[PDB]
């Protein structure tokens, strides 16, 4: 994250690193859904433009954690993986369409005051909040500038969901309706984005109707960090929700 | 940079 | 585990569970021209 200060404890009990077995490396954010699912980004997984192509045995998912390097004994969770599911229509070649994935955990985690699953929003929720001017919120461990670092603890940032033709223009790749961008105009005198290593995280919004925090967006794609006129994209959940109903009910939950 | 986590995980 | 999240989904231990706010998040609430 750029611009962003230090998340308060027990801020994001959803955020979930996503962790190298070897070398030991962070590889992205992501966000636990359930006591055994966790969502992230399918680029974090498979991104064959850079041969990336990560299977179960190469990861580890590291829950309940607010220093990045630290290993928070008693505190954090680390947990396997039983299997990967990415979108099979996922885009790489292209831009990125549909970049969304769930892993399925070897056992369930314990629930604790700084583990807890985020809710996933149902039609209505995104009607209303899904709007632009609306303020959402993006957590991470990732860097805090284009190029120099890294935090020491979990950062924050809030920022506006914005207008889908302001999103267009910003940029040549083709955006989706599986997409939305968010950040401050340069008019706006506000900065803010995530950077490398947030990606897969969570972009949450709380409602004000039942006071319940739900994942709208999953960090995605961005061209730089905080630079004027460009903004972070974010696969769209609600979009994508079935095909995540379909694969919790035909291999677990 | 990490520090080191248990074998148990590995 | 779906729909809307879970059944507990969303309400933090130590921030909804006590009725304690956390920071910024009155900054969200404002902008959904202003909250609940
Ligand atoms: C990723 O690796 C798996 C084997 O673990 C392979 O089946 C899949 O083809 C790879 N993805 C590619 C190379 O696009």
């Amino acid at each position: 994250i750029v611009e962003g200060s230090d998340a308060e404890i027990g801020m994001s009990p959803w955020q979930v690193m996503l962790f190298r077995k070897s070398p030991q490396e962070l590889l992205c954010g992501a966000s636990l859904i359930s006591d055994r699912w966790v969502l992230t980004a399918a680029h974090c997984l498979l991104y064959p433009p850079w041969d990336k192509n990560f299977t179960e045995n190469d990861l580890l998912v590291r829950i309940g954690k607010h220093s990045r390097t630290r290993y928070e004994r008693n505190i954090e969770k680390i947990s396997m993986l039983e299997k990967i599911y990415i979108h099979p229509r996922y885009n790489w070649r292209e831009n990125l369409d549909r970049d969304i994935a769930l892993m399925k955990l070897k056992k369930p985690v314990a629930f604790s005051d700084y583990i807890h699953p985020v809710c996933l929003p149902d039609r209505e929720t995104a009607a209303s909040l899904l709007q632009a001017g609306y303020k959402g919120r993006v957590t991470g461990w990732g860097n805090l500038k284009e190029t120099w670092g890294q935090p020491s603890v979990l950062q924050v940032v809030n920022l506006p969901i914005v207008e889908r033709p302001v999103c267009k223009d910003s940029t040549r790749i083709r955006i989706t309706d599986n997409m939305f961008c968010a950040g401050y105009k340069p008019d706006e005198g506000k900065r803010g984005d995530a950077c490398e290593g947030d990606s897969g995280g969570p972009f949450v919004m709380k409602s004000p109707f039942n006071n319940r925090w739900y994942q709208m967006g999953i960090v995605s794609w961005g061209e730089g960090c905080d630079r004027d006129g460009k903004y972070g994209f974010y696969t769209h959940v609600f979009r994508l929700k079935k095909w995540i109903q379909k694969v919790i009910d035909q291999f677990g939950e | 940079d990490f520090e080191e986590i248990p074998e148990e995980y590995l | 585990t779906f729909g809307s999240g879970e059944a507990d989904c969303g309400l933090r231990p130590l921030f909804e569970k006590k009725s304690l706010e956390d920071k910024t998040e009155r900054e969200l609430l404002e902008s959904y021209i202003d909250g609940r």
